[PDB]
């Protein structure tokens, strides 16, 4: 009953936290806002499933994430985006490619160094019986 | 790949 939201509210301070943390670093700085249509009209038709960090805390405080492993896949969607859609020529091209690879390795460095497994595999247990 | 940024 009343635990299994303390789970969840505890979640989403924690997640809020780590958010945070990545969107004030200065490397992540293209990842902040959703690529803009009008600056990369292409955009669209490589990307099916835009996002972006500021995306991922609006979920955040709205509760779209119950676990760990569904922000780290919101995560993983930002970087594989980047390397779907930005092609290995200009200095800008991997410079962009290599931050998304970055923002990826310093998500889940940060969550495998702060997250107690058995707080997350509550969470998991608790968001498979609803 | 995209066209790219930029």
């Amino acid at each position: 009953e009343e635990q299994e939201e303390d789970t969840f509210r505890e979640l989403r301070i924690f997640l809020r936290n780590v958010t945070h943390r990545l969107a004030i670093d200065k490397r992540f700085r293209v990842f902040t806002k959703p690529v803009d249509p009008d600056e990369v009209p292409d955009y669209v038709t490589v990307i099916k499933q835009p996002m972006d960090l500021s995306s991922v805390i609006s979920k955040i405080d709205l509760h779209k994430y119950l676990t760990v492993k569904d922000y780290l896949r919101d995560i993983d969607l930002i970087c594989s985006n980047a390397l779907e859609y930005n092609p290995d020529r200009d200095p800008g091209d991997r410079l962009i490619r290599h931050r998304a690879c970055a923002l990826r390795d310093t998500a889940y460095a940060i969550i495998k160094e702060e997250l107690d497994e058995d707080f997350e595999q509550l969470a998991e247990e608790i968001q498979e019986s609803r | 790949c995209g066209r790219g940024k930029g």
